[PDB]
DNA sequence: CAAGACCAATCTTTACACTCTGTGAAGTTTTT
DNA sequence: CAAGACCAATCTTTACACTCTGTGAAGTTTTT
DNA sequence: CAAGACCAATCTTTACACTCTGTGAAGTTTTT
């Protein structure tokens, strides 16, 4: 490894904060203005300090402290088997054992010393940088050669994307000069000027008799040592300037530009610094900057290629793989595209922080789960679950409905905190190895099931089933098995009447609609109140049911007659004709219905017709909405049983948890499935296209609901409050959504 | 990148089969003899017809195929070319208040030879085909090319109907096309061709068009490489022009 | 409107470019180096020119022209109606007359102006200006006048948001300056300073002295008109400098500075373009670079609200709501979440628009698809979807099966090429309201389908039935109805058979298992190769049974040999004790497969056993694979069978189109479900859990397969032609879609 | 252009601290000859002068080659290159002291009076002659200064 | 009696080998 | 005989009203 | 009759020697 932890006490944005357990690749996101740059400036200003260079100290997080401290904990155990090693005698290994590991090998004893020797080597540099109140500067170690020492071995390459200068990729070079370490002593600069005099002249003697002119004229400094490599690197190589693809870098973009000035250092890094135990670390941020979503994704492929290439496995051996650890990359980015192919094609060796600012200001940093056991769900990881990653609150459901509900433009439009949420569906088996409740703080959450997934009443038996979720959770939920006494005892009683709900019976009414005495609006109260604690809410029914209820049925109804005044035209090229063709044949009253199926059909294109016409259709909907009116309020007893119709032709269950498909399966309830029969074949035709769930009844419902409630009422405290009188369930969901999102 | 044709360029994907028989035995590409070419009467205009069964027709086609489809031409250009349509050639003049068209006289008899020898020689490499006889580029127009019967004082002639004598002549007239463009915009003129019809168009109020000056200096450029104006067909209108009907 | 047209002829990477039909958000989006800055620039230096500033022109895209033109056609009707009309007698409105609609009206005469005058007016400007092969410049209007008033009019407002300052927000002003327009005659420099020293003194006319000392000590030259504006609102308003959310600009991000900067300033636009009749141009660059996705997201939503909030509509008037014109407003980005958002609140307002460069270099232009008919659409629409836009090659499914399949990681290895193709599954109302054939030429596509979708064999009747897809189909390849002759008579031929179909019948083997003589794989050919022309390709069978051939059969054995060998455990915590007991009560012989389910289960932990506990496992495991081998090569006569068997049982589709469930719903091949139903509940229990679709069988195996495969073969072009061979099913799905993405 | 060079010089927008202009117009004086020096021959010398183990160096070259993307040198840059491996340093000091703590008339004295040097100095064995042009050779020196450097 | 805080300068800090990768088997005044 | 191309300078170019939004009911030489 | 203006691409442009300095003794339409 390379860096053991990173911790920041009260400087800039961070309260009291710590960063361990590197990997490979990290990547770092967060939402904007959460310090995830001020991880940045700490480091590079403890690299500056490091150095002995002249700057300003960082500010303090809060002035009631008179300290503020940065501490690196350096990882020495690859160099100090490098340099304690009786083959490695020369001069820079020998300053490292006399600088570093001298006097501190010094204090140990001869059977600890062999203790560390033997075993499995670990040892830690630990460094801490405290700025006081008065801007200066003291350091836990004394020893400058040795934080200057530190600095070199483990060199600081930071790169902020954005102000790149694309045209001049001169700063690549100095960044190779950091990396790769060898011998200047041979070549001194008498035999390259002989080199080169002997190779240039006509006459032998004429580029000496040059380079001494040049020389005696001039006033220089002795060469540093990046800069003798540096020069060296650029005299052996063919051409100095970058050219992209074979033309010139002014010619071309500015993404490309960024995409291949980054790809190159990258690719110089981790193939250069395979060979030297000099282990950097690199800070970027923003690597995708100015990039397309392909163009990202190639840059992480790219660089994962180039990871894989030089790695030595237990099976992946042979010439051209090493062992050497690879430097640690930072990159802070803001596209699922960069995080989804790191994820993806790095799997294990990567590892993803989320920075967050809290209430007061503090910067808090957490692991976010990246690494997945199952291979079917790393192949079918794509753009949309890579996104939760750079969620404020997911709202896991389980079926498109409930994408199509709360997704709806009109009702996020008066709820703009839920906006904020995005919504996922997810199976169980995708909900289990996504393990959302390991974040939980990070990425709060909620999973929103119905309750029928926890019992299965049945009619025939009268009996409840504890379906194998709720034993899970139940298990989950029985803490007691370890802990000590709390205000948990109502929760106990809970779980014990959860665990009794099996044996008692409930009877049924109506040959299986409704129950006599039991409500499972309590039920599911108790339920959600219990199981709050997990981040699961379940609805009493389906969310077919949840919009359709005893409330919402006068404004439900207003819509049927608006979809029946509307959105059908008349079905034939001559409505006039046509229009008293079938008044002719089919009487006003007596056939009502087949006049209707004959003239009107539902159709999005509205032919414009004579004022005639439109009084005949006009009169002829009006008729047939009395008719409907008078049949619906005759054929059905009391406003529940037209509810519980109106949810099992959509698709929704009863109170006994049972669908239109499964009712008919079992046989029971033969009269009320033979009038919703009827009422769809006969009466309800046109609207049986709109049936089925997937068929976006609910975004045209929710839709003209809304518009309709806004004309009645104009202000948006009171439209609200509307809404959740009409829709008490989904209005409690997204408030809760929104009440968590504001904390 | 340009197109640049080699020997084995030529051995490969033009010839394919057509001249197998020539490269094996390095025996020189023959002329294309009068026997392969039928001479059609449409008007007072002579079109000559090759055989498809020859096999000059098949590495025509594959020479229009392949490599003078990549040879860059002028914008000016609107006929013969990929994607080029009447319709485009009389749309820039949509913004002119003056209208002038000019006509080449015999544009397809009247292109030289030697200048298509060389327009084409850039992107040709100079190399020997068959032995020290005969060069890859006059292989080349010995296939492009054709000898009139009826003419034989003028020698090798681009026909009318020859396949690949429509790009040709665009290739060649590249040239004029570039003078004739740079002489119209520094006056102000839009400039656009098609196959030998030239349409200019004045945006400005100015008589320039309808000017002997403007004839004469188009017929000086155009005397460079030795054509000439037809002045049966020379109009010149203000407001309004009619070109064939549109 | 505001600007009708934009061309550009032969100048940087454009070589005749027309853009048109401009609405009032204008989404640029393409891959990278296409020339959506190259608009920019271009743009840029038009305007430069048109206020006769001295800038270098332009470079060519080719230099065997010696032209090259930018025209832009002003939309000057509501410039007309504004100063044609007898109120506004201002000397700025005069001025526009005079320069303008006067010499263009005077040509004209009493018929013709009235006739404009009467009728839809509608009136442009065109304007072209030539750049020469020697730098020369001609415009086709010689009135400087003229371009001068038409750069005032029309301002070009450009932003780069990546050059952004973000610490000084000063370019604000500049704009502001751009935007209104007003009188100053009034406003003098003596009544405003008589004014200030009346309000600043403590004796009467202190102010005035000094300020005449100031002005007599400089020397200065006039305001102009945008500086007087700018230095009253600064007096006017109470802070000049910016602050963000009550913290100072250094102190904040760099991305909430950035997105507060264009927030600002768009809100600027919008509010104060609403009362004048200067109508703006204003580019965009990267309007998402450094913001979080969901800062995105708000970006828009915000522009979209206050795009809103001054739009006056017929349902929608009164106070604060205008009719003028919205500004231009064009802004390229690479963010699928700037685009989802800007769709899904814009609606018909806004306009996608698709820069590609081809194969020569030259830039094309298209307008992409964006508004859907269907609410429901609208409301789902989420990143998913909107992540289509940038794709290369979008190759539509049907199921999650082949979304499993064609995102497998070592699958897409081996093609690199099919990694740049995004996979998406789409319903046929999805796929409906996408379009995806309106665009082709920008985004190529393709729909893979199976021929089911097509024809459904009915075994009862020996029959092929053609679906309502086959009829539409038909009847969009049914070209011949308005057309001329062409090499489509094959075409005609294939059309007519296709039709004759429905009559033929064909005889069935082994109660409906196989086909006597009908090549169900020559009908899916010549079914391709009629519709390749619609972009669709049906497979002959399902997914399964693609994966699944006669030649596969071995690798697939081959797995379940190695699923025999690695992936079980014992069931229990004894496993040498329980061992012997096991086969101390079970024979080896005769009981051996309750031997291996009572011994052996899958488990994913492998608890590491003694070595007579391996040697007595790998005894057991050889010889239950000696059993199945047997049994497998007995009950099934030939290997066909047993390729049907396994598709059956993993829910692929027989010859006939029937799965397990359709045969076991209609009764037909009782045997041979008997023979499958015995398998998988007595020797291929373990596999069980497994057999499911969405089980992720598929990984696993092409995984496994891969990886076998590259061990015995290392060539990559050998292990690519062993794939081909192995699956030539896929394998040339993933070759027709990598080859029609290299063109 | 290339026989008569044109090197110019406005003292008052000098970059005191950084010396670097001076090298670019030492590639505009002296002509020689650069076809016997590949980029091979120096790699080998390299190598066998930097190696504990003969080789290493050059795979090193092999592996920054292949990584990069670049473009052929000018004859320009050819000279700076071999003129900076030649010499001892880089970075210009005046009198022994760093540029930054020097002042601002001696930084652009010595600058002025090194280019000068160098111009005269190395413009005695080639053809080619250049025309050199300064703008204010005295803005912020001394009296004293301006005499000794003339 | 005895004690934390004991100047600032002063010297090649960049790789080695077996292992092409791993690190190892005759004035005044002041101090006085 | 007659014709495209006929200097460069020279003057408040920023809103109005009814409509709080829409635009309207006694030297030489040269030209000579 | 005859004439100025006859594409844009395409290849190591940096020193030599005797002289340490001097350069030398079976569709429409268009072109047609
Ligand atoms: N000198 C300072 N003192 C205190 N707090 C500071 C200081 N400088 C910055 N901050 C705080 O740190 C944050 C600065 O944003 P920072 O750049 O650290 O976050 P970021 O996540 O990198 O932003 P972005 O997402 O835009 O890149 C803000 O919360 C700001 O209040
Ligand atoms: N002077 C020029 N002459 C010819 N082609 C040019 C010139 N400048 C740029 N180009 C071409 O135009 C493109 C430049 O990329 P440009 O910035 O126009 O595209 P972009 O889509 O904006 O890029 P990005 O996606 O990175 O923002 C390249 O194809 C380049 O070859």
């Amino acid at each position: 490894m390379t860096i053991e932890s990173i911790r920041v006490k009260n400087l800039l944005s961070f309260d009291d904060v710590i960063l361990r357990d590197f990997r490979d690749i990290n990547c770092i996101i967060g939402r904007n203005n959460v310090g995830k740059s001020n991880l940045l400036k700490v480091i590079r200003y403890f690299y500056a300090k490091l150095e002995n260079k002249k700057v300003i100290p960082l500010d303090f997080h809060t002035n009631y402290n008179a300290v503020g401290e940065i501490t690196f904990t350096f990882d020495t155990t690859r160099i100090k088997k490098i340099v304690t090693s009786r083959k490695n005698n020369g001069r820079f290994h020998k300053h490292i054992y006399n600088t570093l590991f001298k006097s501190s090998s010094v204090k140990l004893n001869f059977e600890e010393l062999i203790a560390r020797k033997n075993s499995t080597n670990k040892s830690f540099f630990s460094l801490t940088l405290t700025i006081c109140k008065d801007d200066s500067v003291m350091w836990s170690v004394d020893d400058p050669k040795v934080r200057s020492l530190l600095a070199t071995l483990y060199p600081f390459l930071y790169i902020e994307t954005r102000h790149i200068d694309l045209y001049d990729w001169n700063p690549i070079w100095k960044l190779i000069s950091n990396l790769n370490s060898f011998n200047f002593d041979d070549v001194d600069h008498d035999e390259l000027v002989n080199f080169l005099d002997e190779k240039i002249s006509s006459r032998k003697g004429d580029y000496k008799k040059y380079i001494d002119r040049v020389v005696s004229v001039i006033d220089t400094k002795p060469y540093t040592y990046k800069e003798k490599v540096i020069n060296y690197i650029k005299v052996a190589i063919k051409g100095d300037s970058f050219v992209n693809a074979g033309e010139e870098l002014f010619t071309q973009s500015d993404g490309t530009n960024s995409n291949k000035f980054l790809e190159t250092l990258l690719h110089l890094l981790i193939t250069l610094t395979r060979t030297e135990f000099i282990s950097p670390i690199v800070y970027i941020d923003e690597p995708e900057v100015g990039l397309h979503p392909k163009l990202a994704e190639s840059f992480v492929s790219n660089l994962n290629k180039i990871y894989s290439k030089f790695k030595k496995t237990s099976e992946l051996s042979g010439p051209g793989r090493y062992k050497t650890p690879y430097p640690n990359i930072f990159y802070s980015t803001h596209s699922p595209s960069i995080l989804k192919q790191t994820i993806k094609l790095f799997g294990k060796d990567q590892q993803v922080l989320h920075f967050s600012k809290k209430k007061d200001g503090s910067t808090r940093v957490n692991k976010i789960n990246s690494t997945y056991s199952d291979e079917r769900f790393l192949n079918i990881f794509s753009d949309n679950e890579a996104r939760l990653f750079f969620s404020e609150y997911i709202v896991f459901v389980e079926g498109a409905t409930e994408l199509e509900l709360f997704r709806n433009l009109s009702l996020l439009n008066l709820y703009p905190a839920f906006s904020l949420a995005d919504i996922y569906d997810a199976n169980e088996v995708i909900l289990a190895n996504i393990n959302p409740g390991y974040s939980k703080a990070s990425i709060p959450f909620v999973i929103i099931k119905d309750i029928d997934t926890l019992i299965d009443y049945s009619i025939k038996t009268e009996k409840f089933s504890l379906r194998p979720l709720f034993e899970k959770m139940i298990k989950e939920l029985t803490k007691e098995f370890d802990y000590y006494d709390t205000g948990f005892g109502r929760v106990r009683k809970e779980i014990d009447l959860f665990s009794d709900i099996q044996s008692s019976t409930k009877k049924h009414m109506d040959s299986g609609l409704f129950f006599k005495r039991f409500s499972l609006h309590n039920l599911s109260s108790r339920i959600n109140k219990v199981s709050r604690k997990l981040n699961r809410y379940f609805m009493t029914t389906t969310i077919e049911g949840a919009l359709i209820n005893e409330q919402s049925l006068p404004y439900f109804f207003n819509w049927i007659g608006d979809v029946i005044l509307t959105q059908m035209t008349i079905n034939n090229p001559n409505p006039d004709k046509f229009i008293e063709a079938m008044r002719r044949r089919y009487n006003i009253k007596s056939q009502v219905v087949p006049l209707f199926k004959s003239v009107f059909c539902i159709g999005l294109n509205h032919p414009v017709y004579s004022s005639a016409v439109d009084k005949q259709a006009l009169r002829i909907k009006l008729s047939f909405l009395n008719y409907l009116k008078r049949k619906v309020y005759s054929d059905f007893n009391n406003e529940k049983e037209i509810v519980l119709a109106l949810r099992l032709a959509f698709g929704g269950k009863t109170e006994t948890q049972y669908t239109l498909d499964k009712l008919r399966k079992d046989g029971e309830a033969e009269l009320f499935r033979e009038k919703i029969k009827n009422y769809k074949n006969n009466e309800l035709f046109f609207l049986e296209p709109q049936m089925t769930k997937t068929s976006g009844w609910v975004t045209t419902f929710l839709n003209y609901t809304i518009e309709k409630i806004t004309s009645e009422e104009s202000d948006d405290d009171r439209i609200r409050q509307k809404l959740s009188f009409i829709f008490p369930e989904i209005i409690s969901i997204i408030e809760q959504a929104s009440s968590s999102i504001e904390a | 990148k340009m197109i640049l044709v080699d020997k084995v360029f030529y051995e490969k994907i033009l010839s394919v089969e057509s001249f197998k028989e020539n490269i094996i035995t390095q025996s020189a590409i023959p002329k294309i003899s009068n026997k392969e070419v039928r001479l059609i009467s449409s008007g007072s205009k002579i079109f000559y017809a090759i055989n498809n069964t020859s096999p000059h027709s098949h590495v025509q086609l594959r020479l229009n195929r392949f490599f003078l489809s990549h040879i860059p031409l002028n914008s000016a250009a609107k006929a013969f070319v990929r994607g080029g349509s009447y319709l485009k050639y009389l749309e820039p003049h949509i913004y002119g208040s003056s209208y002038c068209r000019l006509d080449i006289s015999s544009f397809f008899n009247n292109i030289s030879f030697d200048d298509v020898k060389q327009s084409l020689s850039p992107y040709i490499k100079d190399e020997y085909l068959i032995g020290t006889e005969q060069k890859l580029i006059d292989a080349i127009l010995n296939s492009v090319g054709y000898e009139s019967p009826i003419r034989k004082d003028k020698g090798m002639i681009i026909p009318m109907g020859f396949r690949t004598s429509p790009a040709i002549s665009n290739i060649v007239f590249r040239k004029m096309d570039l003078l004739i463009q740079d002489f119209c915009a520094k006056k102000g003129v839009i400039y656009s061709r098609y196959a030998d019809d030239m349409l200019f168009s004045n945006p400005r109020e100015s008589k320039l068009l309808m000017s002997d000056y403007f004839i004469d200096e188009i017929s000086s450029l155009l005397s460079i490489m030795g054509f000439n104006i037809n002045q049966s067909k020379y109009i010149s209108r203000e407001k309004e022009i009619s070109i064939n009907g549109y």
